């Protein structure tokens, strides 16, 4: 029922492999409408989804300064991390920023997210109220007071809150059709002998969206998790989501098990069983 | 859209 | 810090001989973001291979889809070969179309 925007960036120093690569990514939900990568031919920010195409030069040209700009600072804070840290010149390290809104089914503003990575660990961060800054680190201090007496925190309490939520919900309202639908998953089982005495039962979950989505294994009626397999939820490659879970079981007692679906798309939990 | 918030670390 | 990528090779839809497809390899969990991903077919690199945006979890591991469209066949052997610092030697997953 709720819905959220999120963007990433990331930007990676490659000293020899030229000048620091800079991508980003903006989500709405579980769906990339946005992209923009530094070796890009075009260098635009370009589209990735169909219902956000609807916007006139002044939005590609906006976001593509924007983009620009951001990787531009980012391309300083590389090297001004590399000099907190004390950090040589041949080193590759990596830079990672998120930050976005969420909304109720009501639209109403629910959330606001600001984090900041460094080499993959958490530098820096926004709390909740949008007001403090959280550092991780010693070094992380001094760029902490570098904005706390820069109004930063300002800065992204009246964007989050403010233009954030609202390009959110006109995207939804755009994209409605495909933003607001939900693909339940068409699902269903496999069956393959492992031993003289055990077989493998593979519940399938294919086809689904949001990727957000439960499957569970049950033994006579309590949940399993011994000699069972739960894999990560993977794209389809066409803005569904596929997701499986196995269970090694005895032969000949496979009727014992039952499979669990649960997925917003679904009126009721499915039961699958063989 | 996105943002216009540009500061270094 | 170096986490070591999670490899998925899958097929869009359940594997249909002699029906268009698409092969999915799918590396999630690593960092950092300097990854190749291939695709291999009887063991040879295929030529037209398209990858997804790169993106982070929660947890800021990267994660990426590579995708080729196929038409799989009984003899026809599928692959993903991923390249990645946390690996001394490409790991190279073979395609398991029951999984």
């Amino acid at each position: 029922g709720s819905h959220s925007m999120r963007y990433f960036y990331t930007s990676m120093s490659r000293p020899g492999r030229g000048e620091p690569r800079f991508i980003a990514v903006g989500y709405v939900d579980d769906t990339q409408f946005v992209r923009f990568d530094s070796d890009a031919a075009s260098q635009r920010m370009e589209p990735r989804a169909p219902w956000i195409e609807q916007e006139g030069p002044e939005y590609w040209d906006r976001n593509t300064r924007n983009v620009k700009a951001q990787s531009q600072t980012d391309r300083v804070d590389l090297g001004t991390l590399r000099g907190y840290y004390n950090q040589s010149e041949a080193g590759s390290h990596t830079i990672q920023r998120m930050y976005g809104c969420d909304v109720g089914p009501d639209g109403r503003f629910l959330r606001g997210y600001h984090q900041y990575a460094y080499d993959g660990k958490d530098y820096i961060a926004l709390k909740e109220d949008l007001r403090s800054w959280t550092a991780a680190d010693m070094a992380a201090q001094t760029t902490k007071h570098k904005w706390e007496a820069a109004h930063v925190a300002e800065q992204w309490r009246a964007y989050l809150e403010g233009t954030c939520v609202e390009w959110l919900r006109r995207y939804l309202e755009n994209g409605k059709e495909t933003l607001q639908r939900t693909d339940a998953p068409k699902t269903h089982m496999t069956h393959h002998a492992v031993s003289d005495h055990e077989a493998t039962l593979r519940c399938w979950a294919l086809s689904f969206y949001p990727a957000e989505i439960t499957l569970t294994w049950q033994r006579d009626g309590e949940d399993q998790t011994q000699d069972t397999e739960l894999v990560e939820t993977r794209p389809a490659g066409d803005g569904t989501f596929q997701k499986w879970v196995a269970v090694v079981v005895p032969s000949g007692q496979e009727q014992r098990y039952t499979c669990h679906v649960q997925h917003e798309g679904l009126p009721k939990p499915l039961t699958l069983k063989w | 859209t996105l943002t216009s918030c540009n500061t270094s670390v | 810090i170096q986490r070591t990528p999670k490899i998925q090779v899958y097929s869009r839809h359940p594997a249909e001989n002699g029906k268009s497809n698409f092969l999915n390899c799918y590396v999630s969990g690593f960092h950092p973001s300097d990854i190749e991903v291939d695709l291999l077919k009887n063991g040879e690199r295929i030529e037209k291979v398209e990858h997804s945006d790169l993106s982070f979890s929660k947890d800021w591991s990267f994660y990426l889809l590579y995708y080729t469209e196929f038409t799989p066949t009984e003899k026809d052997e599928y692959a993903c070969r991923v390249n990645h610092v946390t690996l001394s030697q490409p790991k190279i997953v073979k395609w398991d179309r029951d999984m």
